[PDB]
């Protein structure tokens, strides 16, 4: 469902 | 400081579709 | 929210997602309250019974959103949390009685149009808007009945009378929460429902035309039952212990 955000976020 | 104060109604003096609603009832 | 309409862009500024990194998914809604800021209801971090204890890394905030699951790119801004506080009273072994925490952001967000603090209120705004009858408006992206939006709802809710709020429920009701509502008969209906949670209630001075946040979406049973009413924080009775928390840290 949910969109894929930045991985640079995700870090 | 400028809290409240929305930057696309306030600031422009446009109201949202519903406040009149809220502002109605005080 | 149940039985509310589509946002319109902007008009919700400072209301902001609080955002699971894995899996990801969304928490909770929350209010941005300055440039650093986040105040959201306790229970969304931290809740024993069932086993919900979240940490600074186990979150992501999504501000300036309106998808609720698109990533919207040159709107949106996520920031990462650098310390979470829980009011240390607390109780979500009974009541969840003050239901209320800050979350400093690593790093201060820009505002922009679709990014924007709400005020918390002063003892006399306070005083004059927290009335039964009057209507604030309750934002989010969670559940549409008690399935989700595609798009930030808003719906506008009365304030209701301390006793009728204790006469709906069990629940031991304190001087720390306020119930929103339409009662069976008035023949209009909404409610907060799952993943509203932590989001703002606010209600719009007609004296200077700023919008305050005088509640923090905290607890009800069900979603838009008949009888039944959402039950909020009372921002004002616990912002000497924000002034503290902000002015500390
Ligand atoms: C955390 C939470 C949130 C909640 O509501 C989540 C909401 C907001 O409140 N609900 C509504 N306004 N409809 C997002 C929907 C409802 C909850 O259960 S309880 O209230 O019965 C409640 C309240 C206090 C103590 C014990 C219990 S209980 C009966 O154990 O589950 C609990």
């Amino acid at each position: 469902d949910f969109e894929e955000i930045p991985e640079e976020y995700l870090q | 400081a400028d809290c409240g104060l929305r930057p696309l109604f306030e600031k422009k003096s446009l109201e949202d579709k519903t406040e009149r609603e809220l502002l109605e009832s005080y | 929210i149940v039985e509310g309409s589509d946002a319109e862009i902007g008009m919700s500024p400072w209301q902001v997602m609080l955002f699971r990194k894995s899996p990801q998914e969304l928490l909770c809604g929350a209010s941005l309250i300055s440039d650093r800021w986040v105040l959201t209801a306790a229970h969304c971090l931290l809740y024993p019974p069932w086993d919900k204890n979240f940490t600074e890394n186990d979150l992501l905030v999504r501000i300036g959103k309106h998808s609720r699951t698109r990533y919207e790119r040159n709107i949106e801004k996520i920031s990462m949390l650098e310390k979470i506080y829980i009011h240390p009273r607390y109780n979500w072994r009974e009541n969840l009685d003050r239901d209320i925490a800050l979350m400093k952001l690593k790093k201060p967000v820009a505002f922009s149009d679709y990014i924007h603090p709400v005020c918390l209120p002063d003892r006399e705004t306070a005083a004059s808007l927290l009335q039964a009858g009057y209507k604030g408006r309750v934002t989010g992206w969670g559940n549409l009945k008690e399935g989700q939006p595609s798009v930030l709802q808003v719906v506008n809710l009365p304030i209701v009378e301390r006793p009728v709020c204790k006469d709906s429920t069990r629940i031991r009701i304190t001087d720390n929460m306020f119930c929103a509502g339409y009662k069976p008969d008035e023949g209009k209906r909404g409610d907060a429902c799952e993943g509203d949670s932590g989001g703002p209630f606010v209600m719009k001075s007609p004296f200077n035309n700023r919008w305050y946040q005088m509640g923090i979406v905290s607890w009800g049973e069900g979603c838009d039952r008949d009888g039944k009413y959402g039950f909020y924080t009372h921002v004002f009775r616990l912002k000497k212990w924000i002034q503290k928390v902000i002015d500390q840290f």
